């Protein structure tokens, strides 16, 4: 419905602009794990305790 | 073959010190005369039956002995090398007090004797699973992240099961889990895993929570547009943006979602560096 029209329009337009030509890296792109030098930035801890 | 029997006799009898001591002095003799394959088979088999017999201390000691010989004999990381370690990891009690030491030992050998900075991926797949059995969730995550395609499956399951355990779910709750797949796979530049795990995860989310959504498709790319999960839209767009390596799209995206830009400040600064060569630091919006 039209309560989220603004964000729908924005997402749709952004997707069109982003895919006017084939993106530099294809979906199937994988950096060989041999070449991975670092692991980026630490992600936050989750609030939730973990069980099973 | 013959002293393997004398050994597993001493193990059925519960003579653990004799079994251990005898095997070690016999293993020493093989190492001494440079018969490394013999020492490797004896030591690993020995480790296995201590672990099967719930003798963590002696089996663990023999795993370290194996790794010492692996290092001595300059045993390269290959399928046979790794399978010996995988077979052993299987029999390790998740509770073993030195589990993490053993894991680090194995991984460190795989770093030294391969071209992986962080260790063999196939080995990581098994280590990951063990760690998860011990509820070492954050360690499992890392090893899966650095694992194989199977690891990616296991990782999604890890995250999905965890989200389902959460008693009071929320709009920001789903993103806390989903963002982890997008970020981690973007960090190691596995776009393929990023896409594939996003698809598994979002499908399961749709089938369980029945959110309001519509699939937007343009030139073979798809965003699942959620009416009530802005975070989820942003995260999907982020992945495609990184693929384009276009700074202006990256900027546009951030300018539209000011809050998410603040929430993912350090992640986004790194992605800006990795995918867009942005040298300028993040100017803090607040
Ligand atoms: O370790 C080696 O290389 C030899 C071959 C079988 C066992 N001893």
């Amino acid at each position: 419905t039209s309560a989220s029209g603004p964000e729908h329009e924005f997402v749709s337009k952004f997707l069109t602009l982003a895919t006017l030509t084939e993106p530099k890296l294809p979906k199937s792109y994988t950096k060989p794990l041999k070449d991975v030098t670092n692991l980026g930035v630490p992600l936050p801890t989750l609030k939730y305790k973990y069980k099973q | 073959a013959k002293t393997l029997q004398r050994f597993e006799n001493k193990i059925k009898a519960g003579d653990y010190y004799e079994a251990h001591q005898t095997l070690r002095t016999i293993a020493n003799r093989y190492v001494r005369s440079k018969s490394y394959e013999h020492a490797i088979e004896l030591i690993s088999q020995g480790a296995l039956s201590f672990l099967k017999a719930k003798q963590g201390g002696s089996g663990t000691d023999l795993i370290f002995y194996l790794l010492e010989v692996y290092d001595l004999a300059e045993v390269k990381v290959d399928d046979i090398s790794v399978a010996r370690l995988v077979r052993l990891i299987a029999e390790l009690d998740p509770s073993e007090p030195n589990l993490k030491d053993v894991i680090t030992g194995m991984n460190n050998w795989s770093i030294k004797f391969s071209e992986y900075k962080f260790g063999d991926p196939y080995l990581h797949n098994t280590i990951g699973s063990k760690l998860l059995e011990g509820d070492f969730v954050y360690e499992a995550e890392r090893y899966f992240m650095l694992g194989t395609h199977d690891s990616m499956i296991k990782y999604v399951d890890l995250l999905w099961d965890w989200l389902c355990q959460v008693d009071d779910i929320e709009d920001s709750t789903v993103a806390e889990f989903f963002s982890r797949l997008v970020f981690n796979y973007l960090f190691i530049s596995n776009i393929s895993f990023a896409h594939e795990s996003k698809d598994i995860f979002l499908e399961r989310f749709i089938e369980k929570f029945h959110p309001k959504y519509e699939k937007i498709d343009k030139n073979g790319y798809e965003i699942v547009f959620f009416e009530d999960y802005s975070d989820l839209n942003f995260l999907q767009l982020l992945l495609i943006t990184c693929q384009t390596k276009d700074k202006s799209y990256f900027l546009n995206l951030k300018n539209h979602y000011l809050d998410f830009s603040q929430a993912y400040k350090s992640e986004l600064e790194f992605l800006g560096q990795e995918y867009f060569n942005i040298v300028a630091p993040k100017q803090t919006n607040f």
